[PDB]
Parts: structure tokens; sequence; C-alpha cells
């Protein structure tokens, strides 16, 4: 069972565009961000036009319109900035929009210097809390750059990302684990997914684990079972149609869950109910599932209207619903409803450990 | 020290609006000219 709620779409700004990454309100509740892509059929329009919506207000208009010059390859909210919107681009500059200024252009654009990114940033993110935060931009070039949300003309802390060999690490949708232990996992271009540190001389790339050959599209981490498990588990996504569960100590671990007749594009599993991961396809199917109940099948899955290549999906934080980003500019909103967080749900840990023994 | 420097933005903005208003008063009073 999947509770298909309302949808968000506006032809005024989703006119034959590609829905890029998403994010829910990391500060507010259920008011999400939608990064888009350029539509070369409309060259007069801005390339990257981000948009937001408000599920808690129950309306249809894209509440805010924001648009830099280039195509926004990534976007999300800002940590403890209830007026700001951070953003990655295709060119390499990192933008910064504001809502209260009513300026449909970002007010603080990262330069295009070598010290900054001159390659698209697929994953730019805030990290800790009030005093524990920063802004880490990681372009596909292979550089990380810490930035304050105040100073943006120069990266606060910045270094590259290379393996033991001096070859580049074409990152794609990295993710910090729970707690910001600075050991963020990095979805590389294809295979060689890495764990990478930030503080110490050992910062950067820790080790390579390869369990799939198709080019990576996403990664995610999660939290506690209700203070039962460590939950450092992180699942990935790739173009080989398979999704592998990983560990911080394995190299070719846990069963690579494969969805056939579909090009996997993203995974993100809500820490609420320790295992409820949702993958997507290049056909219009949301085949999400829990590993405790099922084993290798989508639990309460659904397909999507028409055949949209579902680009990105995000669980509604601290609760349950699903944001859906397609290859076509349209946002769909589903919900589990009946797939409530099971209490004392350690069945999954016993399950994954029993599978891990073979 | 960034450790220290993180938790003061609220107070900073309070002081900025103070600075703001006073420089605005300077725009006002200097916009009136010396002969008058």
């Amino acid at each position: 069972k999947l509770s298909l709620n309302r949808q968000f779409f506006d032809e005024r700004w989703s006119k034959h565009r590609v829905v890029s990454c998403l994010d829910w309100s990391s500060q507010y509740p259920e008011l999400l961000v939608a990064s888009y892509n350029n539509n070369e059929d409309a060259p007069h329009e801005p390339d990257g036009v981000a948009l937001v919506w408000n599920m808690k207000y129950k309306k249809t208009t894209p509440e805010y319109v924001f648009h830099c010059q280039s195509a926004v390859m990534s976007a999300t909210f800002a940590k403890f900035h209830p007026n700001l919107v951070v953003g990655g681009t295709y060119s390499g500059q990192i933008v910064l929009w504001d809502n209260r200024s009513n300026k449909r252009t970002p007010v603080q654009r990262t330069p295009l210097s070598a010290a900054a990114h001159t390659h698209p940033v697929y994953c730019v993110n805030v990290v800790g809390t009030q005093n524990a935060h920063n802004l880490i931009s990681i372009s596909t070039d292979g550089k990380i750059c810490s930035w304050s949300l105040d100073m943006l003309s120069h990266p606060q802390d910045s270094m590259e990302l290379v393996h033991k060999q001096s070859k580049a690490v074409a990152v794609t949708s990295m993710s910090f684990p729970v707690g910001d232990v600075n050991n963020f996992v990095v979805g590389s271009e294809e295979g060689s997914v890495y764990t990478a540190c930030r503080h110490g001389s050992k910062a950067g790339i820790s080790e390579m684990f390869e369990g799939h050959q198709g080019p990576i599209t996403g990664i995610h981490c999660h939290a506690a079972v209700g203070a039962v498990d460590f939950s450092h588990l992180f699942v990935t996504s790739s173009f080989d149609w398979t999704v592998k569960l990983w560990s911080t100590k394995n190299n070719k671990p846990l069963y690579s869950f494969e969805d056939n007749a579909g090009y996997v594009y993203d995974v993100m599993w809500s820490p609420t109910h320790p295992a409820l991961f949702a993958c997507v396809d290049g056909m219009g199917r949301l085949d999400l599932w829990n590993l405790n109940n099922d084993t290798e099948v989508p639990t309460a899955s659904i397909s999507v209207e028409g055949n949209p290549a579902l680009n990105r999906v995000r669980w509604t934080h601290s609760g349950r619903e699903i944001a859906v980003g397609d290859s076509e500019g349209q946002i769909v909103i589903y919900d589990v409803g009946e797939q409530i967080a099971v209490p004392r749900n350690d069945e999954w840990a016993r399950f994954g450990r029993t599978l891990a023994e073979i | 020290r960034p450790h220290i420097r993180g938790a003061i933005r609220e107070y900073q903005t309070q002081l900025i609006q103070r600075v703001k208003d006073d420089i605005e008063s300077l725009h006002d009073k200097f916009k009136v000219q010396y002969p008058q």
C-alpha cells in the first residue's frame, strides 16, 4: 500500500525540464526544495531554476522561484538559516538564494576560481549543528571545500579527493553518516565507492570497495532502530540495475538488491523504521521495500503514471511520505501510510547478519 | 577561534542593525548640507 497524496507541478517553471535532486525541509516540516535542470527548448529562461513547495499549506503554486544562471545540479536548504537556500550548479559555482529579499537571483555566488569548483557539484551540503556546521561542496572534479555561510569568496577548508594513486575521484552524491563523524561516504562515478575523512592527515579517501560495475547514482546512511543498533549501514545505487548494502568494514558485502527493467537512480531510507529503502527506475516505478519483512522483493511498491524516469526521491524527514523527482519536470508525492515504524524492529538486524554469514 | 566564533550571529545582527541605523542617520544629516 502506497498513499498517493497530492502532487506538485507548475507549467510556469517545469516546462519540459528535468527534476534534479531534492530535499525536504531540514529545519521546517514538510516544505521541500526541488532543484531542476535547464530546458534547451527555452533558451531565454534561466538554466537552473530551483523551486520549493509547501505540503503543510495545502496549495499548488511553487511557493518560491529561484534561478541562477547555469543549471542547478544540486540544491537543498540551509542548516539554521530559515531564509536561505544553498545550491550547486553545472558550471561549478555555488549559489545562495534568499527568500525575504525577493531577488530571483542568488545573492552570494561562489567564484569560478581554481580555489572554488569549476565542475558541477552534485552534492553540496551543510554538516553539523549551530556551531558544528559548515558547507561542504564536492564537485565532480574531485575537490571538497568547506565554506561558511557568511564568507563564500574563499573556501574555509578545502582539499582534493584522490585515492592512493593520484587519479581523480569523480564523485556523485556523497553523504555524511549519522552524527557527522566526518567519514562521509562518496558515490564515485562507477564503483570504487569510498569512505572519506575530513580531519587529520588521513583525511580524504580511506578505502575502495567495489560490488557493482554500473556507474553510481546515489548513496545514503541512516540512524538507530530505537536505540538498538549502531546503524552505520549505507546503501548505494548504480546503473547496473542493482542496489548493494554496504558496511564500514566490508568490501564486497551484503546482497546487491537488483530491480530489473529499470535503471536505478537513487536510494534514501528514512531512519524512522530502520529499513525502508526506496529505489527508482527509468520506467516509472517506485519499488521501495523493507529488508526485515521481505528479502528480495518490493514490499509496498507502486509504479508511476506514464513512464517518467524517476530521477530522485526523498523520504519526508522525521515522518513518512515520499518526494518523487522525474526525468520530466513534475513532482509526485506518495506516502507509505500503512508502513508505520515497527517498534523493536531488530528483525532486520538479525536478518542482515544471517545473510552476512554466507 | 571558529569554535568560539560560531555562536554569536544573533548578537552580531543586533549590532549590525545598530551600525546600520547610525550610518543611515549619517546619510540623512550629511544629505542636509553644511550651508543649511
